């Protein structure tokens, strides 16, 4: 199509991976097929990042160095080749004759440490190893397109006699589309398998390394004392082989519970479904099955975000100040994304995947919900505004007594229930020690109360927003015929009282702004627990506290990074930091100011290009005709802007203040 | 381009007809209701989606219904100017 | 005059389809375990106005039951508020406070004949702290007792469940696990002033029990205690 | 005779799409013409979004129900 | 370990503001600061006597809290909202007669709204009705109770408007 | 003769209601009528009437009331049992942290509990279907 402007682009790059909405993919049978060979495909994009990281590790690294002494010692990431640095004199990351490095923050050194690494020779037989997997993955996908083909083949050339013939168009996919066989050999293997041949790997290479001396493998290697060994300040390695090995033998049990390579043992998903509390729901549906893993991965991804920090697994991970908060960081953002990720798909599974039965129908879990949609908002509203109401209320009041200089004044609510839980917590651990657990319970104070409530008011609001996209995708009283439109389209018009941000995609794009700034909140918290435990007790009851001896306190060292009087490590954290709040400004512009502003400017410049006198007989602008971004295009620009300068304008503040 | 649909729920008021901003749509005799005809969108190739037919639609919910296909988007649709397509 | 709607153009009301029950389509819903959960229907009040129970004591006669809070018309309510039985039908109430009534009943003259007499191989302990004592240390005859009384009292559950009774469906009268070993009570004159005095007795039980326990827990707000 | 509703009589509005769905409305006029899908024509004291009062409806959409009483819409 | 220690007064985070040394260290740099401020002034002036005021207010405020709970390490007065009602700074009592002002002001509102249904009123305040709702809101527990009970307070959902259209008519 | 609304309505209706019962029939082939779809495995119906089947307790769909109701009644005596003597009666905690192995005993049999629980539920279904 010749006939084509440079909103082009935009449209295709915003679905690009948007398979189920390719022209020319017939089937399902199709669709599955690409989607597994992309699968393959980013299987090794994973094999080819870890090999990168280990042979970066082996090659413009200390390693060896570093696991001599590890407490003092701080491990290199890559070094530094860049042309724009002074080449008069040494710059802040060389020792004024050497390569420019960079210190790593990933833990991936205390990762290898306790997993058996001892020299640079294993890295590198590493890195090859993982690139000859990628190598593997690849082939695999080529391997299954070929044989996918050579089904569709024989297909075609063999036909059963009967019409029924067209029956076989169902079976084509069913090695992908299969849910039995694939559960049960993913718990089996692919879960319990796995955890049981890391206890063997713990076994007979972790465990050595790590003691002095020498003994043979036995059950001595698996213990159940809890808590971390003194001198790595870590999880006893032997504990952690055992808990893999309970694990493991627990799914292995688990993976035989479906009828996967016959009919005669196991039973079936679709018949618990069906006499389960859920009446049954479209397990084939991708967009739902993809909701479930992302709801699943999110909450997995929570869960080691707080249990790295709390029970140190990593030899000398508690040690690296920098790294910890790195980590939990890091973490807790991909875990708040697979959440609003789950949430989005579970509204695109509503809008293009469910079947609805007869509005008078209700039967089935989805069709239930939708009956009281309006219910379940009215009272996550309800919450919401409790919670936002109370929350901002006692922290104003004590802000003004603050500013007054009666702290006495303050409004100060002991959190009794969860101290109460903290202390029935202890008790079991310390009566299991009569039978240490260091960052797993923490002093607990009123400011902690508060900010877990401000934090509870960012998990309802983002949740209200996502559920009220995904019950109104189909229709709403604004709306009623949303089924029709796409997913996500720019409005409905000025009519009806104006339609702007009507669509599930629109409601999503709304929820990622709470996504973020319960997730700030969240780092925010535990970024000052972390640095100032004591002063945060004392004083974070009060959002001065939080805005004085924070931000404005541990700013210093990032801002002071380079200046008239020098440069130090920090000066490209300092200029990723002003970098990144670029960025979020630019993103400003994409979200306040809209198409038709813009629209109108680019026909003057387009009129001023074609007025030009050279440029008017060389570019008629007929092809790829310049245009201003959509609406939907500029939402989703200006999100990325915001998320962007967002996200990446606090790692340097944390490395800054923890480093 | 747009697609620009009727319903019968249409009483035949022509006020989107009237609201058309590039003569779209007209008026065909029909017998579903009292007014005996019924908007028709027969140059939906024009229809450049501004859905002013949407908004002078009196009906509870409108019996013109403009779906926007950004994928599908045409000169006369996009309302080129200083480019032309043809 | 009107002119007869043919079915096809006959509205389908709303209100004709509520979510407890099956829908155009009529298939059946999932099947319910605990109870046969049929369709539930509106007469709580109603039933509490024919039950017996209500004499005097609180100025009132059967036909006026005493129910200043009107516990008894939230299950009524429920077809109002989410079209889910979520309140229990009079029948439900109706068989719980006979169940309490005799609990609290046999309560009360245990905690005056544990407080009296005592049985050889039981540990010695406040009637507030029997059970838990007897949980503490099973051992010699205290733990094959309390397993006997714990089966017991669960077959006994199980076996008399008042199935459906949260909806007011229960074939069987409230209360009436059919326990008349000497046939005291046969006729139906009969039947009616023993249920209004063992109504009577087991609520004076319960308050009587929940006095001792409360004023056992608060010193002061019971005298006898 | 009369197909629809009677004028004036109030009826409970039951198309999905309506913004007075499951709402009642007086009937300000009935076509009896049997050529007229929507011929019922219904007035609600909300106006909906477009600040539209009354609709037409078909036979089918309305049925007949009483007045709303306090606090009912 | 025992039910005594369910009271929140008997926890080892707390302790008793007027045995706190951090409270009593607050309160007295409280003290200083505002007598370091008041010497600035002359001794007559109108500002030296609302300073004299502002510290007894102080030293009153002292008095009042030190029989409430405060933490060892900062010794801030708290709050207790286990629902102990016979305990200092007891979060039950604002919690009730707030709860009840609430009720009040939503019951009147309520049915002011139910009396006059229309617009033109809603305007236009008929200012008599609704003083009267206004007074007549005190009885409102025991009103919404009865009505919730006798069916109404709340309406059929089949009676309003449910939503959007999720499936096809 | 003209084609009325409500003429069109009615072969509507009557089109929707043929149709529908026939799709229902074996005469119409939909990827949603496939097994592990909507509809229910040949030869075990596990929904009847709206009452479950005894197809819904698999293998022990040939076990009758009475047999599920003494296993689930003896397998909850047992587990409760072990899980009792395991957790406080006779706690083994103290044995293994000085080295001994557990009572395998109380292992096995603290998994009767659920397995009893899941029995009741089955010898209930049994019961109620007849069996
Ligand atoms: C062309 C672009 C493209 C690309 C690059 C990918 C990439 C991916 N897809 Mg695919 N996908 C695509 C298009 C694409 N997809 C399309 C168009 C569709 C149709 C909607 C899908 C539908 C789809 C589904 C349905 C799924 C994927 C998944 C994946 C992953 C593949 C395997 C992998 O390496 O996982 C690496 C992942 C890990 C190492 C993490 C494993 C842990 C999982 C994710 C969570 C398990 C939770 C469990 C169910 C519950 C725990 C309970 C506990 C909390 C108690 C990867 C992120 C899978 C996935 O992981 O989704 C999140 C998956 O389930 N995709
Ligand atoms: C500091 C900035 C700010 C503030 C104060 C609020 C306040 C609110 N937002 Mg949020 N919101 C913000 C920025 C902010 N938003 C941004 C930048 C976006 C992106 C466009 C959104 C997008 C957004 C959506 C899409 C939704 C909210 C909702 C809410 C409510 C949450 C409940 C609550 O706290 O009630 C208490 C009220 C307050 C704290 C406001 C102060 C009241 C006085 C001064 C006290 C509330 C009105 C949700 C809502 O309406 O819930 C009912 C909702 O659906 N917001
Ligand atoms: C920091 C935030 C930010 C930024 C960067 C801009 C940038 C711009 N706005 Mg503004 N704008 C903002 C916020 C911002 N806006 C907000 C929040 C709003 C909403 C109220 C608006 C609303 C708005 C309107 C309505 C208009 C503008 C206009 C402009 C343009 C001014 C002229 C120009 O481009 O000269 C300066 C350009 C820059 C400073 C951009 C950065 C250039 C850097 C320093 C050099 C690049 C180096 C190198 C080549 C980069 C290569 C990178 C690559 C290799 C990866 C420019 C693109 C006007 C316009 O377009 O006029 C023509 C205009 O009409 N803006
Ligand atoms: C938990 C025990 C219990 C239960 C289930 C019932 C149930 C019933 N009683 Mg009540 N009743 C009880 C204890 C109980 N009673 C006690 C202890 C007394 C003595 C004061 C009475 C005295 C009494 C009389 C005199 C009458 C009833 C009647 C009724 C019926 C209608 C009222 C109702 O809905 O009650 C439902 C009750 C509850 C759901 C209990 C709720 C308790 C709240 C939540 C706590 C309050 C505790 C309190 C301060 C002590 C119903 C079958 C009337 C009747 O026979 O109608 C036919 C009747 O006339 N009862
Ligand atoms: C026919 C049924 C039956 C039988 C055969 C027994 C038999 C026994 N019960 Mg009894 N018991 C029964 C019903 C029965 N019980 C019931 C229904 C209850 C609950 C209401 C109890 C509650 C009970 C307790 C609490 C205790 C006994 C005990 C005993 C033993 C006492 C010695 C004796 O009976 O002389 C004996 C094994 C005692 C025991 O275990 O002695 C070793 C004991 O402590 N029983
Ligand atoms: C959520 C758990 C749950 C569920 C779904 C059921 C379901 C069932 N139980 Mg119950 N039951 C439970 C817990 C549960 N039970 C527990 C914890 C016990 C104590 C050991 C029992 C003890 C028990 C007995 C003794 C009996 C049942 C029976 C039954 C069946 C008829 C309903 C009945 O009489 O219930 C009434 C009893 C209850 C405890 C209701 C619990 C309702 C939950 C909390 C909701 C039904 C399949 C009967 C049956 O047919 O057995 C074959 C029967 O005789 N159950
Ligand atoms: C889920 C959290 C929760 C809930 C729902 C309650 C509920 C209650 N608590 Mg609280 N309580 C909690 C956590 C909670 N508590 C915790 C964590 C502790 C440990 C410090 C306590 C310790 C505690 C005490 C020591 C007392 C209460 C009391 C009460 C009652 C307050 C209302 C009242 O007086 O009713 C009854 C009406 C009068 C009620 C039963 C008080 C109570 O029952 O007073 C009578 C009371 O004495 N609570
Ligand atoms: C979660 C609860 C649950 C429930 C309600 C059911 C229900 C059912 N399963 Mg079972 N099943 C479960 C879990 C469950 N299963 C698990 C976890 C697995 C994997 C091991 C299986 C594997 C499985 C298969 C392969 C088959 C069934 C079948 C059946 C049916 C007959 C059950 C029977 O006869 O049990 C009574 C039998 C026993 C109690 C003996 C079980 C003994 C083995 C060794 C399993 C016990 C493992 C234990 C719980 C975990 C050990 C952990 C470790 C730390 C020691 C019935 C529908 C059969 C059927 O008809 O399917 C259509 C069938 O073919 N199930
Ligand atoms: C770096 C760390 C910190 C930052 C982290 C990343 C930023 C946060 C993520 C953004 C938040 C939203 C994420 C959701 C993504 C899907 C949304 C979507 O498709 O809707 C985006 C929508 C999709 O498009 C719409 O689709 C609808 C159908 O649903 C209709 O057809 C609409 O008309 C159509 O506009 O809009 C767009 O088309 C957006 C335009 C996209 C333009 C991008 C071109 C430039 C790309 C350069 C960058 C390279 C890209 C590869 C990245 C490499 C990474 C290895
Ligand atoms: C709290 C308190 C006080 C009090 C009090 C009060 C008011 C207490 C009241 C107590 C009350 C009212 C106690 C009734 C018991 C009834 C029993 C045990 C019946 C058993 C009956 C049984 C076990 C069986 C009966 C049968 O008929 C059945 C069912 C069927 C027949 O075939 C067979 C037989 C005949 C066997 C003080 C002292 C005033 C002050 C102080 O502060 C403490
Ligand atoms: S063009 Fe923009 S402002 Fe106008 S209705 Fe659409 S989204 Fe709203
Ligand atoms: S959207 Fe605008 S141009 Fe298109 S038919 Fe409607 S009124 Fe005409």
């Amino acid at each position: 199509n010749g006939r084509c402007a440079t909103s082009r682009y935009l449209q295709v790059m915003g679905s690009i991976h948007d398979i189920e909405s390719y022209f020319a993919l017939d089937n399902t049978l199709s669709l599955n097929l690409q989607i597994f060979t992309a699968h393959w495909g980013h299987l090794a994009i994973i094999l080819m990042w870890i090999s990168g990281n280990l042979y970066h590790i082996a090659s413009n690294a200390n390693y060896s160095l570093w696991i001599k002494n590890p407490i003092p010692s701080m491990p290199i990431a890559h070094n530094i080749w860049d042309p724009h640095f002074t080449s008069s004199t040494s710059t802040p990351y060389s020792h004024t004759t050497t390569a420019a490095v960079l210190i790593a923050y990933s833990g991936i050194y205390n990762q290898l440490y306790t997993s058996g690494f001892s020299t640079v020779n294993q890295i590198y037989k590493a890195t090859f190893a993982f690139s000859c997997l990628a190598v593997i993955s690849i082939l695999l996908a080529k391997i299954h397109i070929r044989t996918h083909s050579e089904v569709l083949h024989n297909s075609a050339t063999h036909a059963s006699q009967i019409p029924s013939f067209f029956q076989l168009l169902y079976f084509l996919d069913v090695g992908i589309s299969s849910i039995n066989i694939r559960l049960n050999f993913h718990t089996g293997v692919l879960v319990g398998f796995f955890s049981i041949a890391y206890t063997g790997h713990l076994l007979d290479v972790a465990i050595p390394a790590s003691r002095a001396p020498l003994s043979h493998t036995s059950l001595s290697y698996l213990t159940f004392f809890g808590g971390l060994k003194s001198d790595t300040a870590s999880l006893y390695l032997t504990d952690i082989a055992h808990h893999h090995l309970a694990i493991g033998v627990i799914f292995v049990y688990i993976g035989h519970l479906y009828s996967s390579c016959s009919t005669a043992l196991g039973t079936y998903i679709r018949d618990m479904l069906y006499t389960s509390a859920i009446y049954m729901f479209q397990i084939k549906s991708l967009h739902l099955a993809l909701s479930l893993a992302l709801a699943g991965c999110a909450v997995l991804t929570s869960a080691t975000a707080q249990h790295i920090y709390s029970l140190t697994p990593y030899f000398y991970l508690s040690y690296d100040y920098v790294t910890s908060v790195t980590l939990y960081v890091h973490h807790s953002y991909i875990a708040s994304f697979l959440a609003i990720a789950s949430h989005a798909h579970a509204a695109i599974t509503l809008v293009r995947d469910w079947v609805a039965p007869l509005e008078l129908e209700s039967s089935c879990t989805i069709a239930r919900i939708h009956t009281h949609k309006a219910a379940i908002i009215s009272h996550l509203s309800w919450v919401s505004l409790w919670l936002g109401f109370h929350t901002l209320a006692i922290y104003s009041h004590n802000d003004t007594n603050m500013a007054f200089g009666s702290p006495s004044k303050q409004i100060l609510i002991e959190p009794t229930n969860a101290q109460l839980i903290q202390e029935s917590s202890g008790k079991a651990l310390y009566s299991f020690a009569i039978n240490s657990f260091g960052s797993f319970i923490y002093p607990i104070g009123p400011g902690d109360l508060y900010v877990h409530h401000a934090i509870a008011l960012g998990l309802h609001v983002t949740v209200l927003i996502l559920l009220k996209g995904a019950l109104e995708a189909r229709g709403s009283k604004l709306m009623p015929d949303k089924m029709e439109h796409s997913f996500g389209f720019s409005c409905d018009g000025p009519g009806r009282g104006g339609t702007c941000d009507i669509s599930a995609w629109d409601c999503f794009y709304l929820a990622m702004f709470w996504m973020l700034n319960t997730n700030a909140w969240i780092d925010f918290y535990f970024h000052y627990k972390y640095l100032a435990p004591r002063q945060f007790s004392e004083s974070s009851t009060y959002l001065e506290s939080w805005f004085r001896d924070y931000l404005w306190f541990n700013s210093a060292p990032l801002i002071r990074a380079y200046s008239a009087l020098g440069t130090n490590d920090l000066s490209v954290q300092a200029w990723f930091f002003l970098l990144t709040h670029l960025a979020w400004a630019t993103g400003f512009m994409f979200l306040i100011s809209w198409r038709g502003y813009w629209q109108e400017l680019i026909d003057i410049i387009l009129y001023m290009h074609l007025k030009t006198p050279i440029l008017i007989d060389l570019w008629n602008g007929g092809v790829y005709t310049p245009l201003a971004l959509s609406i939907v295009q500029a939402r989703f620009i200006g999100l990325v802007h915001f998320t962007a300068g967002l996200i990446l304008t606090y790692p340097p503040f944390i490395i800054s203040t923890t480093s | 381009s747009h697609a620009v649909k009727i319903y019968d729920t249409c009483i035949g008021c022509t006020l989107c007809v009237r609201a058309c901003p590039t003569d779209v749509l007209e008026m065909v005799p029909a017998t579903v209701n009292a007014a005996k005809q019924v908007a028709s969108s027969p140059r939906v190739e024009d229809c450049v989606g501004c859905k002013r037919c949407e908004t002078a639609c009196p009906t509870d919910f409108l019996s013109i219904r403009v779906y926007l296909q950004e994928n599908e988007e045409t000169q006369y649709s996009l309302g080129l100017d200083l480019a032309d397509w043809s | 005059e009107m002119a007869t709607l043919p079915k096809h153009m006959q509205p389908v009301d709303t209100a004709d389809y509520p979510v407890y029950k099956p829908g155009p389509s009529g298939v059946p819903k999932l099947p319910q375990l605990v109870g046969d959960w049929g369709v539930p229907l509106p007469g709580s009040y109603k039933a509490c106005l024919t039950m017996v129970g209500p004499d005097v004591e609180t100025a009132c006669e059967v036909g006026k039951p005493w129910d200043p809070l009107g516990l008894s018309k939230l299950y009524d309510r429920n077809f109002d508020f989410n079209g889910n039985m979520t309140y229990p039908h009079v029948q439900w109430l109706r068989e719980s406070e006979l169940k309490h009534g005799r609990c609290a009943m046999l309560a009360i003259v245990g905690i005056f004949a544990q407080q009296s007499f005592h049985i050889d191989g039981y540990p010695e302990a406040p009637w507030y702290e029997a059970l838990k004592a007897c949980y503490d240390n099973p051992a010699g005859i205290v733990g094959f007792g309390i397993a006997q009384i714990s089966a017991f009292a669960m077959v006994i559950e199980g076996a008399y469940f008042p199935k459906d009774s949260w909806i007011g469906q229960m074939d069987r009268e409230p209360g009436d696990l059919g326990f008349d070993p000497l046939k005291l009570a046969k006729d139906a004159e009969s039947m009616k002033s023993m249920q209004l005095k063992e109504l009577k007795n087991g609520r004076l039980a319960m308050m009587a029990f929940m006095s001792c326990v409360v004023g056992h827990y608060v010193p002061g707000s019971v005298p006898g205690v | 005779p009369w197909v629809g509703p009677k004028k004036g009589s109030w009826v409970k509005v039951l198309r999905p799409e309506s913004y007075w769905y499951q709402t009642r409305g007086q009937v300000v006029n009935v076509n009896q013409k049997p050529e007229i899908k929507y011929p019922v024509t219904v007035k609600f004291d909300r106006v909906n979004f477009s600040n539209v009062n009354t609709n037409g409806f078909a036979l089918w959409e309305v049925i007949e129900a009483p007045a709303p009483g306090p606090g009912e819409v | 370990n025992t039910p005594e220690h369910w009271t929140i007064k008997a926890s080892k985070r707390l302790e008793l503001c007027k045995d706190n040394k951090a409270y009593k260290k607050k309160f007295k740099d409280e003290l200083y600061k505002t007598e370091k401020q008041q010497k600035k002034y002359a001794t007559g002036s109108a500002v030296y006597a609302r300073f004299n005021k502002k510290i007894a207010q102080i030293k009153n405020r002292q008095e009042a809290y030190g029989d409430r709970l405060c933490g060892k390490q900062d010794g801030n007065p708290r709050v207790v909202a286990t629902g102990e009602w016979n305990v200092r700074a007891s979060v039950m009592w604002p919690a009730s007669i707030f709860l009840y002002t609430a009720g009040w002001i939503g019951w009147a509102g309520r049915s002011y709204l139910i009396r006059t249904n229309d617009e033109t009123k809603e305007l236009n305040i008929d200012v008599p009705l609704a003083l009267t709702c206004m007074a007549s809101g005190f009885s409102w527990p025991v009103a919404a109770w009865q009505e919730i009970v006798n069916g109404e307070m709340a309406v059929p959902s089949s009676q309003i408007h449910p939503g959007g259209p999720y499936t096809q008519s | 003769y003209k084609e009325t609304p409500a003429d069109e309505r009615l072969f509507e209706q009557v089109y929707l209601q043929y149709t529908s019962e026939y799709m229902k029939g074996p005469m119409y082939w939909h990827k949603d009528k496939l097994q592990g779809s909507l509809p229910d495995y040949p030869g075990r119906p596990m929904i009847r009437d709206g009452k479950y089947t005894p197809y819904v307790l698999g293998n022990l769909k040939s076990f009758s009331s009475n047999e599920l109701a003494f296993l689930s009644m003896l397998f909850f005596g047992v587990g409760l049992y072990g899980n009792l003597q395991f957790n406080y009666y006779d706690p083994q905690w103290a044995k293994v942290d000085a080295g001994g192995y557990f009572n395998v005993s109380y292992i096995v049999e603290s998994l009767l509990l659920p397995i009893s629980f899941f029995m009741h539920i089955a010898c209930y279904i049994q019961k109620q279907n007849g069996k």
